[PDB]
């Protein structure tokens, strides 16, 4: 049993973390006070769920998690939260003044002063780890803390835990809920600095989540609460293999092995189905072939883009609930002839499949219907590069006029770090381009 | 936290400022005695941003009232909500400034300034995490303009990394007041360009036009104008006084509104003008609805922050917004993607239920500054009324300097259109 | 269906259809940013002193 | 108030379409690189599809089908017909074709065909003098009379966002044939005339003898790649006008020659066709205040 430490950074990472950890407790049957009756071993054990939960001699199951933010408003919501008894004070790190949506502020000014403290609380966790695999890092692209401080923490984590894996869950900026005009700046800056430091990153485009929340869940103006509950489901199905008995992706390193042939191209596209509205809890029960076919419909992707116009280099299918291998094979055979699925030449046209018999858990009073079977497909297609392009374009529009740049220079960042990061991205776009056709 | 320290200076500053505290007291549920009588406990959530708490559940406006003559501030003290201000936060002189920037900035102002900063320093010492400062004043006069800007320079020196915000009433040739307004406004604009992060620009010519043409008021008074201003001051501070994600604090607002450091002069707008969604959205974006003279169609918008307030679909608000972004179309810069942001607050202003507030960083404001520049030049070349300034020790060169600083500002706006 | 692993929680298989910065370097870049801030702020205060 | 942008000034058809749109008042043309638009009349090459359908509260339509270049490239069309089971060797309306690159491809296999009348084109008679795509030349074309003159059929096809395949009822024949000058006006023979000829000379109609195969070929080609380029559940919608080029041989068999993704139009047919494009392609997604199309069902 190798442990995993989850690190939640800034508002998005924090609020999403809370939604995820709530779900984990429900999935593992853990009470909001840390008690878990289902657990027969008291004071410890090497069970699968111990990769995410420590155990105190008193029987409290404590998340291997650390929440960090430069403003106390969001962390406090965790302290007064339903699952507050889970966490202890050392896990929640909070500053006084935030990064004001300024990458330079999160990275250089504020970051420098709080980095050691965050590392100490992180070390306190690792110190309780028999065989730490590495870290799961949640954060947004657009925020000053999520972009600026995350990149610094990643740089340090590489130094202090050299032989440990780091995966990200990154929230990609969408103006439909975006709170800042400089998010394209912060995005490129943090992607540039984190790139050589992240083994595998799952981008989630708020545009996609927001749209799914409207179309599938019938919601006029989706809340972060609404978005974060859907995001937590997907994160849950991506992490399920680390928390339950299995053979597919039981280690953080297996994630890069199966999904990332090329180090720099480490952003797999996630697609999820089915998403049903709970208010109408009388719906038709989708089949294995149907939810599988839905993974290739752009409208269920975490990032809106067209996989038909790129190449795959790895594809993993994660099923939850009532599913046997027999049906998956039939569903894949029929879909292959039916849809445009083109792998890179130096890769076998193959699908890795995992099935967890336990059906997806829903939060009570939530917005999602419970379903007897769901699937999350992780696929490394070059099509996701569309996102990088979109983002680089908006960056170029502003930077040509040096708009908002003085805010960054004023924090001690040199202007050269902009053109440095943008060149790195142009290079990245080229890498997808090469692989893509 | 995060607390804002409010400073109001001069006649205009204190009269506009006093009304502002009236309207937002009435929104946070604070009575003229400082007791809370609000129905929703949602008002109390961000109350700390503008109020200190004392014994006996008393809420006291973190505000400093400053003048060089006792007049206006005795009028505040005797006015409604007069007693809610700390007695000790009244700082005033006896000599007056005589509408003279030099007196406000260099002589009479200098004698009073330190004791103003003593009050400022004691209000800040009581802040868990001080956010910055908000100054209300006019530019046309002597105390608000001259001593207001001296204050800003002092504040900056002591609090170098706090946001400095101001609501600044500019003079117009349409509205006759002191003959030396062009001198005072010009000397002040340079101060603002250097030492504030955000300046809301309004002038009485535009507020007059609104009160006259829109509100059908034959002959407007200070009372009528200040009603508009106080309402607009409530709107653009909505995002600071109630829970929300967009423009949460001053620094984040500044980061989203200010592409280039020197261009931080905003034109505010309000709807409905007080004496449907599409109608409400149409007004606030209307040219004849701006709080300053310049026509927004003469330039482009670098950034726009719209705050809707009340109970509304917001589905349609998103619709109406984009209907404006495309109906105008030509008036938004294309090199700042998604430069129009929309915020929404549930609690509507007193007696409206529905409301909107416009905040535009428009290059069209350059006309405002060019106009004042031409006035200043017309006078300065004849050296008319100049002896009131050199009499206080000012050099002619300092005038030539502020003139070209002005033209520089007008030129910088010119680059971006 | 190659590599079919099976347990009480589920099963997994595979279908085939066709065949950096050190601690000092980080510290330096951080401290450099700090120096530039301090310089920028020193220039402001000198200006305010004049 | 709908907004559009033009990114191919070189397009004559959408020059009209832009004229009509503006002439309806309910359409305002934005600056070429303005992100906030409803309809894009996109550029002929490297159209930035990845940036479409990403504007909040804005339904965006584009007049091109991404990926439709497989059916509009010489080497592509061969690769598609000889790969798609929908077509494959079970395709007898498209000439024996092989593709080769200039010094992998099909240069060695083309030989066995020529070895086993062998007039080919890429124009030439013998093989060796051709090396300096290869498709067997229709040595037995359908010569019009009088004049003994060759011709090709041009039909315009409109595929909307719902992927309805519309055949514009007006086609065009783009007119001495030596086995082994202009002036009909402008070498253009419209359907009413060509139908009359085929009736007098050959005792058949344009509909029976040629149009049936045309419609067949249209349906088959576009239906083949429909799963690759449809925008049914895409975050943006697209339509596109196609120019199919056919040839008719001696025994009235229709052959597919070309597929043009940026076709022009016969001058008389410009107004009527572009108007239809607006009505069927643009106004159908963006409403306003008899049919010139034959929809091939599927
Ligand atoms: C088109 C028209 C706008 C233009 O011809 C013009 O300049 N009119 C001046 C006339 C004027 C000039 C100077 C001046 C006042 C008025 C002035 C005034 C009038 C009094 F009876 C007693 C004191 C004062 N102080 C003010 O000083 C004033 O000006 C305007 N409002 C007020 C005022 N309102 C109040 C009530 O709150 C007191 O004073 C308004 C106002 C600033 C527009 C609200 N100004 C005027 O009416
Ligand atoms: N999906 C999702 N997105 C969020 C959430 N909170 C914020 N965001 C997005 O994150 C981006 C803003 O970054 P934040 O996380 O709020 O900023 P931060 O990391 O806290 O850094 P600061 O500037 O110091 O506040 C915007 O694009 C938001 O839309 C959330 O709870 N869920
Ligand atoms: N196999 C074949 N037999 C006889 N004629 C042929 C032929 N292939 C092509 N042609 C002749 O080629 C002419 C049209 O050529 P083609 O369609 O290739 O244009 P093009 O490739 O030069 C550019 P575009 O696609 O825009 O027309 C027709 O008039 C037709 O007679
Ligand atoms: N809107 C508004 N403007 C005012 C008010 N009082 C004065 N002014 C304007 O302010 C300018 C005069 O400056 P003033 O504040 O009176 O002088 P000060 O006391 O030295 O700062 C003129 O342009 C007046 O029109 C007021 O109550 N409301
Ligand atoms: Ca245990
Ligand atoms: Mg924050």
């Amino acid at each position: 049993m190798r442990e995993c430490i989850s690190i939640h950074v800034g508002q998005a990472g924090v609020q999403i973390g809370n939604a995820c950890w709530e779900l984990y407790c429900l999935e593992h049957g853990i009470q909001p006070d840390g008690q878990m009756p289902s657990d027969k071993t008291i004071g410890g054990g090497d069970d699968s769920f111990n990769t995410f939960f420590s155990e105190t001699g008193a029987g409290k199951h404590v998340p291997r998690a650390v929440f960090v933010d430069l403003e106390p408003t969001v962390i406090d919501e965790v302290r007064t939260g339903t699952y507050r008894q889970l966490f202890h004070p050392e896990q929640l790190i909070t500053g006084k003044e935030d990064a004001a949506n300024n990458y330079a502020r999160g990275h250089y000014t504020i970051g420098k002063e709080i980095i050691d403290l965050v590392l100490d609380r992180i070390r306190k966790l690792a110190d309780q780890c028999t065989g730490l695999q590495g870290f799961l890092v949640f954060h947004s692209f657009g925020g000053g803390t999520g972009s600026g401080f995350t990149s610094l923490l990643m740089e340090r984590l590489s130094v202090d835990y050299g032989k440990k894996s780091k995966l990200e869950f990154s929230i990609y900026p969408a103006p439909q809920v975006s709170t800042a005009v400089v998010e394209p700046y912060n995005s490129i800056l943090t992607t540039h600095t984190t790139l050589e430091h992240s083994d595998c990153a799952f981008m989630v485009d708020n545009e996609a989540i927001y749209d799914i929340c409207r179309r599938n869940l019938d919601i006029e103006r989706p809340t972060y609460t609404n978005l974060n509950r859907l995001i937590s489901q997907i994160v849950s199905s991506i992490t399920a293999s680390l928390r339950f008995d299995g053979a597919l992706n039981v280690d953080l390193t297996e994630f890069q092995t199966n999904l990332v042939p090329y180090p720099r191209i480490h952003f797999p596209l996630a697609t999820y189905a089915p998403v049903i509205s709970a208010e109408k809890a009388y719906h038709e029960q989708l089949s294995v072939a149907e939810i599988t076919n839905a993974c290739f419909e752009p409208a269920n992707q975490m990032v809106k883009c067209d996989p038909r116009h790129g190449k795959y280099m790895a594809c993993c299918l994660l099923y939850r609930g009532d599913v046997v291998p027999k049906d998956v094979n039939a569903a894949i055979a029929t879909i292959k002839t039916k849809r445009s699925i083109q792998f890179v030449d130096w890769c076998p046209t193959g699908f890795k499949v995992g099935i967890n018999y336990q059906p997806p858990t829903v939060v009570p009073g939530g917005d999602l219907a419970k379903v007897q079977r769901a699937v999350c497909m992780l696929s490394n297609t070059t099509a996701i590069a569309e996102a990088w392009a979109r983002l680089d374009h908006k960056f170029d529009l502003m930077y040509a006029k040096r708009a908002f740049v003085h805010w960054y220079v004023g924090e001690g960042m040199e202007e050269g770090e902009f053109s440095e990061a943008r060149e790195d991205m142009a290079a990245l776009e080229k890498d997808y381009e090469e692989v893509g056709v | 936290m995060r607390e804002i320290v409010h400073i109001q200076a001069g006649q205009c500053g204190n009269q506009i400022g006093a009304k502002f505290w009236e309207v937002i007291s009435d929104e946070h549920g604070i009575d003229p005695t400082g007791s809370y009588h609000g129905d929703s406990d949602l008002q109390l959530e961000r109350i700390n941003v503008y109020y200190n708490e004392a014994t006996g559940n008393k809420y006291v406006p973190r505000a400093i009232l400053v003048d060089l003559e006792p007049g206006t501030m005795d009028s505040v003290r005797s006015g409604p909500f007069g007693q809610i201000f700390r007695p000790d936060n009244f700082v005033f002189g006896q000599s007056g400034a005589g509408n003279n920037w030099a007196k406000g900035h260099y002589t009479e102002g200098a004698e009073l300034v330190d004791s103003v900063l003593d009050v400022v320093r004691k209000e800040s010492e009581s802040c868990d995490c001080l956010q910055g400062f908000q100054l209300t004043h006019s530019l046309g006069g002597g105390t608000g303009s001259g001593m207001g800007t001296l204050l800003i320079s002092k504040i900056r020196e002591e609090y170098p990394d706090r946001i400095m915000n101001t609501f600044s009433v500019m003079p117009s040739p349409k509205v006759s007041d002191t003959v030396v307004e062009p001198y005072n406004a010009t000397l002040s604009v340079h101060q603002l360009v250097e030492n504030t992060d955000e300046t809301y620009c309004i002038d009485n010519e535009a507020l007059y036009d609104i009160c006259f043409r829109t509100l059908k008021l034959t002959t407007p008074t200070y009372g009528d104008l200040n009603h508009l201003v106080s309402a607009t001051m409530s709107g653009v501070t909505t995002c600071l006084r109630f829970p929300g994600q967009l423009n949460a604090d001053l620094r984040k607002l500044a980061v989203n509104m200010v592409p280039f450091p020197r261009l931080h002069f905003f034109m505010p707008g309000f709807a409905p003008l007080t004496s449907t969604v599409p109608e409400l959205t149409q007004q606030m974006f209307d040219s004849k609805n701006m709080m300053a003279a310049c026509d927004p169609r003469h330039g482009r918008y670098l950034t726009v922050a719209a705050i809707f307030r009340g109970r509304m679909s917001m589905k349609e608000v998103d619709e109406q917004m984009l209907n404006v972004q495309n109906k105008n179309s030509s008036y938004f810069v294309e090199w700042i993607p998604n430069n129009v942001k929309t915020a929404v607050c549930d609690i509507p202003p007193r007696g409206l239920k529905m409301s909107a507030t416009f905040i535009g960083n428009s290059t069209a404001i350059q006309e405002l500054f060019k106009r004042i520049s031409e006035q200043f030049t017309a006078m300065f070349r004849r050296k008319a009324f100049l002896h009131w300034y050199t009499g206080e020790g000012m050099d002619e060169m300092e005038f030539t300097e502020a003139e070209s600083n002005m033209n520089d500002l007008v030129s910088e706006y010119q680059q971006y259109q | 269906v190659i590599e079919l692993n099976k347990c009480t929680s589920g099963q997994s298989f595979e279908v085939i259809l066709k065949p950096d910065p050190s601690l000092e370097e980080i510290q330096k870049k951080l401290e450099a940013a700090e120096e530039r801030r301090k310089y920028q702020e020193a220039e402001l205060l000198k200006h305010l002193a004049e | 108030m709908y907004t559009f942008v033009v990114r191919d000034e070189n397009s004559s058809v959408y020059a009209e379409v832009s004229r009509l749109l503006l002439a309806t008042g309910q359409w305002k043309r934005l600056r070429k690189d303005n992100p906030r638009f409803n309809l894009m009349l996109g550029e002929r090459n490297r159209l930035p599809f990845g940036r479409l359908g990403h504007e909040p509260g804005l339904v965006q339509l584009v007049n091109y089908y991404r990926g439709a270049d497989k059916l509009c490239r010489k080497a592509s069309l061969v690769k598609l017909i000889k790969t798609s089971p929908e077509l494959s060797e079970s395709c007898t309306w498209f000439p024996e074709s092989y593709v080769i690159y200039p010094t992998t491809d099909e240069r060695e296999v083309f030989l066995a065909a020529y070895n086993r009348g062998n007039v080919w084109i890429a124009i030439s008679s013998e093989a060796s003098e051709l090396l300096d795509v290869i498709q067997k030349y229709l040595e037995k074309p359908l010569l019009l009379e009088p004049g003994h003159r060759k011709f090709d059929i041009r039909s315009w096809v409109l595929v909307d966002h719902l992927y309805n395949i519309y055949l514009y009822r007006e086609g065009v024949l783009r007119t001495p044939y030596n086995s082994a000058n202009y002036g009909e006006e402008g070498n253009e023979m419209f359907f009413e005339e060509f139908n009359q000829y085929l009736m007098d000379a050959l005792n058949t109609t344009l509909e029976n003898s040629i149009l049936l195969q045309i419609k067949h070929i249209i349906r088959s080609c576009l239906m083949c790649i429909e799963p690759a380029i449809s925008t049914k559940h895409l975050h943006y919608q697209s339509f596109q006008l196609f120019g199919f080029d056919f040839m008719v041989d001696e025994e009235l068999k229709v052959w597919l020659i070309e597929v043009n993704g940026a076709p022009a139009c016969a001058q008389k047919l410009y107004a009527e066709l572009c108007q239809g494009i607006v009505d069927v392609a643009i106004s159908s997604v963006f409403p306003l205040a008899t049919s010139i199309f034959i929809k091939l069902h599927h």
